[PDB]
């Protein structure tokens, strides 16, 4: 799959050698020209994966998250231009080669054949995230969650590079496809149980697994809006990939390592809803929000049935467009009235009538209004979970009802009542603002018009 | 007393707390060779012992 | 007068160049992968008459 | 001085509609913001959006549906007239799996 | 870490003293010429593993 | 100190170092340490004021007391049996002082005192060798001898001086003692490994001191020695200040940078062995060194602090002298992971 | 431990045994040839930045050396890395060889034969 | 698209069967490796892990002044 | 040295508690000698009677420790009869971590101490049992 490798490094020359003020306009078009190609990988097969080479190779799991990468460049290209327009040449020129290098160790990484591999990528994608926090951040806190971001993530992943070496000196091979076909079962031992954990935790940090989130409002609420359109849409992917990759040395233990993972996820889903309903912070609530949907991401690898891995297939590409989606409204009020109070700009409706509308769409989706993909990954998370065991369905209910609370509260606090008196520079929209939002929601409802491409390989 | 407190105390609030205090133990030396070569001497004594003793 | 035109966006067939270039080292790279062309015991097949290879 | 340091005072912000009306809002150049606007428009909506979604919906039938619809009607045609069992509990023939010799 | 510069040119820098059973002067012999004799004869070429047994 | 001399001194420092590399006899291995102090000690009081003399005499006292044991062990030894020849060690007791003295040599844990006080008590150029070529005679005298190693003794030295260098970099705000903490903890992750592959030992030094050079060619370049004279250089020379927060990022072993292959090996080596538990320690312990790397990075390239009116007469003049191999240091310190397999040519 | 340290017939300082000259050269087209032509340019590009040069055009000669010497490296240090392969692999399989006991191929026992516990996932 | 963009099944199946064959030899010629090193530096019998003896041409086989040595 | 650990792992797990006991409580008292020479050399005490004060506090407070940590752990074994088990090495460990929290007067050192060395004991005990090494023996 080099076809779509290259022209990304071809994208950095591309940009490094542009005129000053053609920079914005050649990288969208071929970021978007780049995401045309990569739509030829939805055409997978039903039995066996595309195995392009030796290194690379394509399944119905990574397709539709190669897709969202290559499209989410150019939104995060549409939405920087912005707040960047004050900075040098130079400067400009770098935040869109982090970018690049970001989306090509994620393409990268969601193809790797080997787990060795997978795990260099994976982790590669740190230090252009944490240059992007911790340089182009607003407030004095990004040092901070540059900071959290990056300890949590390789506490956890370290040990994942132990266990990975030593199952290659004990099986002989990482490939995956090797790995799938020679499975043994694990026994019941304290090392079989350690490796478990090791093989684990850093894909439940990178969800993240409700206890192990402390990093991600410090990280998703200190960032630029194109650091937090990639850390929700795709980064907290990586864990729910990693997890339904791995899964596959673990039988039969999995069957009672996943009980108190399970209680976690369930009840800090319940807690995480319930922290959105007092937040004073609106891009807080969203991040907390993306907590929640991930722990249901959870709860659906654990159960490991064919029903719980399409649902979370379906949930993780839905909640990445609606994450990015609901940041990017945030960060245009941010940008008029340079605050993330949620109650200091109110009666937006009367003033923004369209943003407005796509605010309302964004909420629905967020609270998953059917027959949106949304609800299509949570119903089928939730018929699993039911049939796994009768009970959830409480817990499971419950969180249905809280998520529309907040979702419809912070639709609410934002754009009905009366517009604050003392603010009057909310100037209206932009053609690019518009855009923006009209491109995060177009393809959700055009996805739902034909599901089957985000179900991944189980359907 | 959740999010803000005690799951920031149990890990990321004791690990900084440690690593702080060992870094202050460890790298708080007046820099007076007599002491430190007092400690050569206890190494290598045990190390002669512990070590070397069992073959 | 093309000069200037030419100086000022050459740097948009460096994409398309790529793209070109990636699908020429996907062929090559399969071209060293046919060590079953032919073989597997679900598609072995007679050749034509006139075809040398199956598939490239 | 009274002071703790030398600084420029943070300034107020730009108003792109105040130099150009109808501004778009993706540079302060008006040429290079229209052809911003007309590139991102047309490369995403007219582009990628409609060819792609005519192009996902057209993809030809490699999950083999249809084929396997076809071999199921066959099966169930040839089963249903000899008067055979529609479908078998085991999907491997019992003749050719060796059992352990002694279950005690 | 150990480049056999000596092997490599013939040079013989400092072979000549490694041991006992090598060449005196006046044909002095050492006071465990034939067991020092005897055990390099014995270990010669086998590796260092192998000879320790 | 005429350059003549000083010439003269830096090639009596590597003819030592050689002689230690290419005898086959105790004597002149001894010799070659001897030569390579008494030539090292007047390298380091080369611009003579207080603190160059009390670095220098606490260098004498350490490596002389080091010598001195390594003697003993050569001559128990030679008791025991009589061999001149560098091998195996037939004792064990003269086995272990000479682990000792090479220890006390290479400063590692619990002899690592010495090493963050001469090396704030010197210039950087001196520095720069002292934490580059002086490793290389003790670490080959130790691979040379390594199947006769006793494994306890020298992974607990090795544990120790990654614990205790991640915890003493962790307090400082001088770069001189930063850089001798990171030597401290490297040198203990090229001393773990060595009792199971010395190739790795090897890959693990050669890496090492292509990101010291380029960090101590860095700093020469812009004359910092505090952190806070560093956090002035983004005013002066941007490149140089991204430059260094790369390579602090490959020091602290970050994939996809060249930094990481080392542990990675080393990683996989003692796995290829039982030898689970302990590369888990030493990169959980690892962290601590990229922590304060990191620290650094945000001191000097992630934000811009205060500068003064001063810079701006700075600002009109350029660079007179030019370190010819800095952009090839930093290239091999940065991008050199893809480059991997090619570590088999060092066996 | 040194595996290949002391190998008899290994000459001290040689770099290239004649042994080698039997296996196919790397092509000059190797992509790890191309690659360290990819540093050499890299630290052509440092160099002239470093001097405050402009960064692309300054130096031609300069970066076409750069680029040279890492190539002319690389190409002996990809045949060296190569000899070292085999010369493993020759080992492996002449002491596979000459150890029959050590390595023994057992019969082959079809899945139709061999019992696997099987467990339910519900 | 199929004509345009797609080869046929076959391609794929069999460029799958050339990737699992050279990865299994490859497995199995790793956990080779491992146990050939294993024995080697175990026994000492084999070409890997060899450490320098004295080399028996240092010794001087003169008379010695003394008929005994 | 390896004596007073063999003297203490020889005796069966759940037997003998008074003897493993004093085997943990020998342990212990060496440990604290050497990390009171070490603190005595590093930090010179600036008497020699608040030296031996120093010297004396330490060594039993470890001697303390071990002397609970083998007791508790001993009398559980042989309570629930269930040797091999690293439960009983986790309560002996949180009563050592209990005891060094009322020798330093601190009930925050006191919990994190009863975890660690709780987690740490069965930790080693599971080690024990699954034959991990610490300080592996090179193989290849
Ligand atoms: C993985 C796949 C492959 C990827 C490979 C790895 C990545 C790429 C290679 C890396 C090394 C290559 C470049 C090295 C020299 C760069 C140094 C530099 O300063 O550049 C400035 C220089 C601009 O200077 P100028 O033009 O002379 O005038 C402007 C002034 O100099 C104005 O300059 P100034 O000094 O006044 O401005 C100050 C500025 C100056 O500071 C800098 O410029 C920072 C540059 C540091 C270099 C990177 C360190 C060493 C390399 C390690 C990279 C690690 C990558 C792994 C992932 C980790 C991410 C770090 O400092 C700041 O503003 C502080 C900002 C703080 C941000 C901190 C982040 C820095 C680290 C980011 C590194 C990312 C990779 C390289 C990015 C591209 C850099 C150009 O950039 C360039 O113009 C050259 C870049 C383009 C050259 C390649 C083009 C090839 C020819 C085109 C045709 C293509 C052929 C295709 C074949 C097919 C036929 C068609
Ligand atoms: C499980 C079996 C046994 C395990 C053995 C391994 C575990 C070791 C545990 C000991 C922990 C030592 C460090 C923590 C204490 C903190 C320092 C302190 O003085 O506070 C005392 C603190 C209260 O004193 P404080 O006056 O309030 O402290 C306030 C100041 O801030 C504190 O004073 P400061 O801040 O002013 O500084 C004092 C100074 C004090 O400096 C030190 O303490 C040095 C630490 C070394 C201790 C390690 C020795 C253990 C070796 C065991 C070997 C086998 C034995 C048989 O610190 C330094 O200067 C740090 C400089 C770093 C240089 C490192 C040089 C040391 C050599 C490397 C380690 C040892 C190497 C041995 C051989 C090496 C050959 C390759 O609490 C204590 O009194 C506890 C003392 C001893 C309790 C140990 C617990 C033993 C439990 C055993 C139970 C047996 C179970 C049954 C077995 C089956
Ligand atoms: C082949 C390889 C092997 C080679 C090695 C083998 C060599 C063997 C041959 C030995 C032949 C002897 C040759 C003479 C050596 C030269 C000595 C010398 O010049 O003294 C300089 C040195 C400083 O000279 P200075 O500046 O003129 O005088 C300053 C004032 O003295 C002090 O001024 P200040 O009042 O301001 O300072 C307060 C005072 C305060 O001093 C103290 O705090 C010491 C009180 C500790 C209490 C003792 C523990 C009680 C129970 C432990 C019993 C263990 C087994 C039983 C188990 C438990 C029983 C229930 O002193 C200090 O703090 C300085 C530290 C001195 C402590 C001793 C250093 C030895 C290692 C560290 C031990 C730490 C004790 C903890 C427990 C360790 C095991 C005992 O003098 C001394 O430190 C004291 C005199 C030492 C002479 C006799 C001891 C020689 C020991 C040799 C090896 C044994
Ligand atoms: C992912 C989701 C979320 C997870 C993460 C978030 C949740 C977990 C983390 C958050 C909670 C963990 C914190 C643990 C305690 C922290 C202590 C502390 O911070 O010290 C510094 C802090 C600083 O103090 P300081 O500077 O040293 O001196 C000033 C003092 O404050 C001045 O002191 P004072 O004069 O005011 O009086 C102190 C005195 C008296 O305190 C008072 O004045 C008021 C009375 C309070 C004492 C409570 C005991 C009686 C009530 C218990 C009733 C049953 C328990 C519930 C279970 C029901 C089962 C159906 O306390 C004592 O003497 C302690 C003696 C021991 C009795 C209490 C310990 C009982 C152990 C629990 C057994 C559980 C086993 C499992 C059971 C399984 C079935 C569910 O210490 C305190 O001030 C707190 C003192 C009380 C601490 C003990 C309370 C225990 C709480 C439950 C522990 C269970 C969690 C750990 C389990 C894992 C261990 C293996
Ligand atoms: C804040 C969020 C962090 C993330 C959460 C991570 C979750 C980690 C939890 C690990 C899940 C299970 C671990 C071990 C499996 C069983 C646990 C044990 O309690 O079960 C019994 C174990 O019995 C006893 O409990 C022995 C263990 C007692 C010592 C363990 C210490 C637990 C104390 C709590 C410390 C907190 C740990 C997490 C730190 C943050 C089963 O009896 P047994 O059949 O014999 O053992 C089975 C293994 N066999 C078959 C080889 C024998
Ligand atoms: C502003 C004013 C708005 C209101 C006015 C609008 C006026 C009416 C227009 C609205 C249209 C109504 C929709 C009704 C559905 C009709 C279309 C439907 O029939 O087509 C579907 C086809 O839809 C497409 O398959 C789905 C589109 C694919 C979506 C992919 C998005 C493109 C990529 C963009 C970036 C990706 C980001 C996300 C990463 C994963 C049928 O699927 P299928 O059953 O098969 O067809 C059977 C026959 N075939 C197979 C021969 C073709
Ligand atoms: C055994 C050894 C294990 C070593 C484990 C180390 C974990 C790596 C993290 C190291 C953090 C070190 C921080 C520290 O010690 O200093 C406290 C520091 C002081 O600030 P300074 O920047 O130093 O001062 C600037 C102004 N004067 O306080 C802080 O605010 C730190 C803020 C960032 C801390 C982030 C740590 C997050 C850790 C997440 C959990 C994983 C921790 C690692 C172990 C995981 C468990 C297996
Ligand atoms: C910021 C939060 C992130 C925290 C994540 C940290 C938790 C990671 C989980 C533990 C990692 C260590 C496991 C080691 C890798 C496994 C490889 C393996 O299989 O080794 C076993 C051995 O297993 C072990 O040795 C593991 C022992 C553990 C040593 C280190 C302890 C680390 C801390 C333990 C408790 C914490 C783990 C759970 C934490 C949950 C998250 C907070 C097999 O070895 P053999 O000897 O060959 O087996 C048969 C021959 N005897």
């Amino acid at each position: 799959m080099l076809k779509i490798i290259i022209p990304t490094t071809m994208l950095l020359p591309m940009t490094w050698m542009s005129k000053h003020n053609m920079i914005w306009i050649n990288a969208t078009v071929h970021s978007l020209l780049i995401s045309l190609i990569s739509l030829s990988l939805l055409n997978q097969l039903g039995e066996n994966s595309l195995n392009f080479s030796l290194t690379f190779f394509s399944d119905s799991l990574s397709a539709p998250l190669l897709v969202l990468t290559t499209w989410l460049l150019p939104l995060m290209l549409m939405a920087s231009q912005s707040h960047l327009s004050k900075e040098t040449t130079t400067r400009k020129k770098l935040y869109i080669t982090m970018l690049i290098l970001l989306q090509l160790f994620l393409i990268m990484t969601f193809t790797a054949t080997e787990l060795i591999l997978f795990y260099i990528l994976f982790e590669a994608t740190l230090v252009p995230t944490l240059i992007i926090i911790t340089r182009w951040g607003n407030q004095t806190e990004r040092l901070n969650a540059g900071l959290y971001f990056l300890f949590y993530t390789l506490a956890g992943s370290l040990p994942l590079l132990v266990a990975l070496v030593y199952i290659q000196n004990t099986t002989g091979s990482l490939n995956f496809l090797i790995i799938h076909y020679w499975s043994h079962p694990l026994s019941n031992s304290w090392s079989n149980i350690f490796m478990w954990l090791a093989c684990i935790m850093a894909f439940m940090v990178k969800m993240p697994l409700y206890g192990l989130h402390l990093w991600l409002p410090k990280a998703h609420v200190e960032a630029p809006i194109a650091g937090s359109m990639v850390l929700a849409a795709v980064l907290l992917k990586l864990g729910g990939y990693g997890m339904m990759r791995i899964t596959t040395i673990l039988n039969p233990l999995t069957n009672y390592m996943a009980y108190p993972f399970l209680m976690l996820s369930m009840w800090g889903m319940i807690m995480t809803s319930s922290i959105c309903l007092r937040q004073t912070d609106l891009k807080s609530l969203i991040a907390y929000s993306s907590v929640s949907h991930m722990a249901l991401v959870i709860v659906a690898i654990m159960i490991q049935t064919p029903w719980s891995f399409m649902g979370a297939t379906a949930l993780m590409i839905a909640h990445g467009l609606t994450s990015s989606m609901l940041f990017c409204l945030a960060n245009t009020n941010y940008e008029r009235v340079h605050s993330r109070t949620m109650i200091l700009a109110r009666g937006l409706q009367t003033l923004l009538p369209l943003m407005a509308t796509w605010w309302l769409v964004a909420s629905l989706t967020n609270l998953a209004l059917p027959p949106s993909i949304n609800l299509i990954g949570e119903l089928f998370i939730i018929t699993a979970s039911f049939s796994w065991s009768n009970i959830t369905i409480i817990l499971m209910g419950m969180n249905m009802m809280i998520t529309a609370l907040y979702s419809l509260y912070m639709l609410i606090t934002t754009q009905r009542g009366k517009y604050t008196h003392h603010i009057n520079n909310i100037k209206p929209s932009f053609t690019r603002e518009n855009a923006l939002m009209a491109l995060h929601i177009l393809p959700l409802l055009l996805l739902t018009l034909n599901p089957k491409m985000i179900l991944g390989p189980l359907y | 007393l959740l999010d803000l407190i005690w799951l920031e105390t149990i890990l990321p609030k004791t690990t900084s707390f440690i690593q702080m205090k060992m870094s202050i133990m460890v790298s708080n030396q007046k820099g007076l060779i007599k002491l430190y070569f007092l400690s050569f001497l206890i190494t290598i004594m045990i190390s002669m012992t512990l070590f070397n003793y069992h073959e | 007068n093309v000069l200037q035109i030419v100086r000022d966006h050459w740097v948009h067939i460096l994409v398309p160049v790529g793209f070109v270039f990636g699908c020429y080292l996907d062929r090559r790279s399969d071209e060293k992968l046919t060590a079953f062309r032919n073989k597997s015991l679900l598609f072995k097949r007679e050749l034509r008459p006139n075809e040398e290879v199956t598939w490239k | 001085p009274t002071i703790r340091l030398q600084e420029d005072p943070d300034p107020e912000d730009e108003n792109l509609y105040e130099k150009n009306p109808d501004s778009h809002g993706y540079d302060k150049d008006p040429i290079v913001d229209l052809w911003n606007m007309r590139v991102v428009f047309f490369f995403g909506f007219s582009i990628v959006l409609v060819l792609g979604s005519t192009f996902v919906a057209y993809l030809p039938d490699y999950r083999m549906q249809e084929w396997a619809r076809r071999e199921a009607e066959r099966l169930v045609k040839y089963r249903e007239a000899n008067g055979l069992p529609l479908m078998e509990s085991n999907c491997f023939d019992p003749n050719k799996i060796q059992l352990p010799e002694d279950e005690d | 870490p150990f480049f056999d510069v000596q092997k490599r040119l013939g040079l013989d820098l400092d072979r000549w003293m490694t041991i006992q059973s090598a060449e005196q002067p006046h044909k002095i012999p050492g006071r465990c010429h034939a067991f020092e004799k005897e055990w390099i004869e014995c270990a010669h070429g086998i590796g260092g593993i192998r000879a320790e047994k | 100190m005429n350059p003549i001399i000083y010439t003269t001194l830096i090639m009596t420092v590597m003819s030592g170092t050689m002689l230690v590399m290419i005898s086959s006899h105790w004597l002149l291995i001894w010799i070659g340490f001897e030569m390579n102090l008494l030539a090292m000690i007047p390298v380091l009081m080369k611009n003579f004021n207080p603190r160059a003399t009390e670095a220098a005499t606490k260098y004498f006292l350490t490596q002389a007391t080091a010598s001195m044991m390594l003697m003993m062990a050569i001559i128990i030894n030679l008791l025991y049996s009589g061999q001149w020849t560098i091998t195996k060690m037939f004792n064990p007791v003269a086995m272990t002082m000479m682990t000792m003295a090479l220890a006390m040599k290479l400063g590692l844990s619990p002899f690592h005192f010495w090493v963050p006080e001469v090396t704030q008590g010197i210039s950087l150029q001196a520095g720069l060798l002292l934490l580059t070529w002086q490793k290389l005679a003790p670490l080959s005298v130790l691979c040379q001898i390594s199947q006769s190693i006793n494994p306890n003794l020298m992974l607990t030295m090795a544990m120790l001086s990654i614990l205790i260098g991640g915890w003493g970099g962790l307090n400082q705000t001088q770069l001189r003692k930063i850089m001798a903490y990171s030597s401290i903890a490297h040198m203990g992750w090229m001393t773990a490994v060595l009792p199971y592959n010395t190739t790795m030992t090897i890959l693990n030094l050669l890496i090492y001191i292509t990101m010291t050079l380029a960090m101590f060619m860095l700093l020469i370049h812009s004359s910092a020695t505090t952190t806070l004279s560093l956090s002035h250089t983004w005013n002066k020379m941007p490149v140089i200040t991204s430059l260094m927060m790369v390579t602090l990022l490959s020091m602290g072993g970050l994939p996809p940078l060249s930094g990481f292959m080392p542990k990675w090996m080393i990683i996989q080596e003692m796995t290829k062995n039982e030898s689970i538990i302990m590369p888990t320690l030493m990169a959980m312990t690892a962290l601590l060194n990229l922590y304060f790397y990191m620290r650094l990075a945000y001191s000097s390239s992630l934000t811009m602090f205060p500068s003064t009116n001063n810079m701006k007469m700075k600002w009109q003049f350029e660079h007179t002298k030019q370190m010819k191999l800095l952009p090839t240091m930093i290239v091999l310190s940065t991008l050199v992971l893809p480059m991997t397999p090619a570590l088999s040519s060092l066996n | 431990m040194t595996m290949m340290s002391g190998r008899p017939g290994r000459v001290p300082l040689q770099f290239l045994p004649n042994e080698a000259r039997s296996l196919p050269p790397p092509k000059l087209t190797d992509p790890r040839l191309v690659y360290m032509g990819f540093l050499g340019y890299c630290s052509g590009l440092i160099d002239n930045a470093i001097r405050r040069r402009p960064v692309v055009s300054a130096g031609l000669h300069r970066q076409l050396l750069y680029v040279t010497s890492f190539v002319f490296f690389g190409y002996y240090l990809l045949k060296r890395q190569d000899y070292m392969y085999a010369l493993r692999d020759h080992d492996m399989f002449a002491y596979v060889k000459s150890h029959p006991e050590d390595f023994p191929e057992k019969d082959k026992k079809t899945y139709g034969e061999i019992l696997e516990e099987f467990h339910p996932v519900r | 698209i199929a004509r345009t963009f797609y080869d046929g099944p076959e391609k794929n199946y069999e460029k799958t069967m050339a990737i699992l064959q050279i990865e299994a030899e490859k497995a199995e010629l790793r956990l080779k490796e491992l146990e050939v090193r294993r024995l080697m530096r175990a026994r000492g019998d084999g070409p890997w892990y060899q450490y320098p003896t004295i080399d028996k041409a240092l010794i001087d086989h003169s008379p010695k002044t003394t008929p005994d040595n | 040295a390896k004596t007073l650990l063999h003297k203490y792992s020889d005796i069966p797990e759940g037997t003998e508690c008074h003897r493993k006991a004093y085997a943990s409580t020998s342990i212990g008292g060496a440990t604290g000698l050497i990390v009171s020479a070490y603190s005595i050399a590093l930090k010179p005490p600036a008497s020699f009677l608040e030296g031996v004060a120093r010297t004396g506090r330490y060594t039993f407070t470890s001697a303390a420790i071990g002397a609970i940590f083998g007791l508790t752990s001993c009398i559980s074994a042989q309570v629930r009869e269930k040797p091999d088990d690293p439960l009983n090495y986790f309560i002996g460990g949180c009563a050592g971590g209990l005891t060094l929290g009322a020798r330093t007067r601190s009930y925050g050192i006191g919990a994190a101490a009863c975890a660690y060395m709780g987690l740490t004991a069965a930790l080693v005990k599971m080690g024990q049992l699954e034959g991990w090494q610490v300080f592996a023996e090179p193989k290849v």
